[PDB]
């Protein structure tokens, strides 16, 4: 199906900068996942401390 | 006796390509659904943990 010259090359493009973009937004939620991780851990070492005090 | 219709069909055939909607749109998709795949991968393993 004839085309101009250079269209082929503008609808490659613009699927490289798309998955450039949908590649940098897994990047980001991995480490939201990863705040989540330390919160719990910070919680739970708080209560494991108070305890060794408190039976003290 | 300038063949109109001839040189016409000479400057088309020097700028322009060739090109199947259905192999454009394939790759696309190929590389659009393997990140759609870690997305959906990191939100499933988080609510199993």
């Amino acid at each position: 199906m004839p085309v101009l010259l250079g269209i082929p090359l503008l609808l490659r493009f613009l699927g490289f900068l798309l998955v450039t973009l949908f590649g940098y937004l897994l990047t980001f939620l991995k480490k939201g996942f990863g705040k989540i991780a330390i919160a719990i851990s910070l919680f739970l070492a708080l209560i494991i401390g108070l305890n060794s005090i408190l039976v003290g | 006796d300038f063949d109109y219709e001839k040189m016409a069909n000479a400057n088309k055939g020097a700028m322009t390509e060739n090109a199947d909607e259905n192999a454009l749109q394939s790759d696309a998709k190929g590389k659009l659904d393997s990140v759609a795949t870690d997305y959906g991968a990191a939100i499933d393993g988080f609510i199993g943990d």
